[PDB]
């Protein structure tokens, strides 16, 4: 356990700060006087500093017991070869660096085929968690995969891929026939809802926002992570206007890199 | 009567038993050369100015003060010891040890 082993740090610092502060109380009163020209700038500062250091000792004493309340509670030769592997984890963090994703790219101008089973292995990696959502991969038309996604009791989404990249994505509710009369997945239709049609535009702006020229897996992973915030729809008020409805519209627009529900007017 | 005798080392080792108990509190060397005795030289004058002036314990009484004390003194100009002016105790005061240097220092 480490909650007590790190909560002890404040108390073990506070007792030494008590020793140092009472030493200050002793020697500052033992320092005598430093007039610095006028006496009224000293003798009125005498009671000021005498209150200051004594009250510092007092507040240190006081904050000692609120930390004390929250806390609770071959022989040494082979011990040395144990923690070095644990500090090798820090050594892994030694060469990380904070440069991360950001680079200094210029223009990319000078002077392919992948199996659908690779797409299936891609979709199997992230479907394994988030059990409230489901993924149903299908290719009734060509090698391109379009997927049915159910979101608890809320949303039914068709997500069309092509050429291993993104093609389209249309979201509807939970009580509609997303299939056709023949039973195939619907391709060209409309969600028949003002809020859903409004947020499909946000989805189209988001798919053109996540731009990786080589790595579309993180593009679609960030897309579905963004979509995961939309299971909180009709349940969270807007962050700037307080109320849900802006002209009758609840907040939906999650901002880029900061996922919280907004409107177009609410930015 | 006029011994000129160096005390024996038997006294020296017994005085080396002194730091086992007693350590030197402090001293007060009077001859602080604030005068021009250790500042000037023939054919080497110093063109002085006014007011440029190129642990504070009273030299007479043994009352310890602060770093920058407040009590005033009369300037014993002959050797620079702080002949401090207004003695802390007056209703019960020695009337000759203060009055011998009520004027100046020796
Ligand atoms: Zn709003
Ligand atoms: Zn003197």
């Amino acid at each position: 356990v480490s909650v007590n082993l790190e909560a002890f740090s404040q108390a073990i610092s506070a007792i030494q700060a008590l020793r140092s502060s009472v030493s200050r109380v002793f020697d500052c009163l033992k320092d005598g006087m430093r007039n610095k020209e006028t006496l009224e700038g000293r003798e009125k500062a005498f009671i000021a500093h005498f209150q200051d250091n004594l009250h510092s000792v007092n507040r240190d004493l006081n904050e000692l017991e609120r930390l004390s309340n929250l806390v609770g509670k071959l022989y040494s030769q082979l011990l040395q070869a144990y923690k070095w592997s644990n500090k090798l984890q820090y050594h892994a963090g030694l060469a990380s660096g904070l440069l991360n994703q950001q680079s200094l790219k210029r223009s990319a101008n000078q002077m392919l085929v992948l199996p659908p089973q690779y797409v299936d292995d891609v979709i199997s990696r992230i479907d394994r968690m988030f059990p409230e959502m489901s993924i149903h991969l299908s290719r009734p038309n060509g090698t391109s995969a379009m997927l049915l996604v159910t979101l608890g009791k809320v949303l039914k989404v068709i997500v069309v891929m092509r050429s291993l990249f993104i093609d389209r994505t249309i979201v509807k509710g939970y009580n509609e026939n997303v299939y056709t009369e023949d039973g195939k997945l619907d391709i060209w239709s409309k969600s028949n809802y003002q809020v859903f049609q409004k947020v499909t535009d946000h989805a189209t702006t988001a798919l053109l926002h996540y731009q990786l020229p080589q790595m579309p897996d993180v593009v679609v992973r960030s897309f579905m992570t963004w979509l995961r915030s939309y299971i909180k729809l009709f349940q969270a008020p807007c962050q700037r206007c307080g109320k849900f409805l802006q002209d009758g519209l609840p907040p939906t627009w999650r901002d880029f890199r900061t996922l919280e529900a907004f409107h177009d007017t609410c930015r | 009567e006029g011994p000129a005798s160096e005390p024996d080392e038997a006294l020296v080792d017994e005085c080396c038993l002194l730091p086992s108990q007693l350590l030197i509190p402090s001293l007060d060397w009077l001859p602080a050369s604030d005068g021009l005795v250790s500042r000037l030289q023939p054919k080497q004058p110093l063109r002085l100015q006014f007011g440029r002036a190129p642990p504070k314990i009273d030299h007479l009484r043994r009352l310890h003060l602060g770093a920058c004390p407040t009590e005033e003194c009369k300037a014993c100009t002959r050797c620079g010891c702080v002949t401090m002016l207004k003695s802390p105790n007056r209703t019960t005061a020695v009337k000759q040890w203060e009055q011998r240097w009520i004027k100046n220092c020796l």
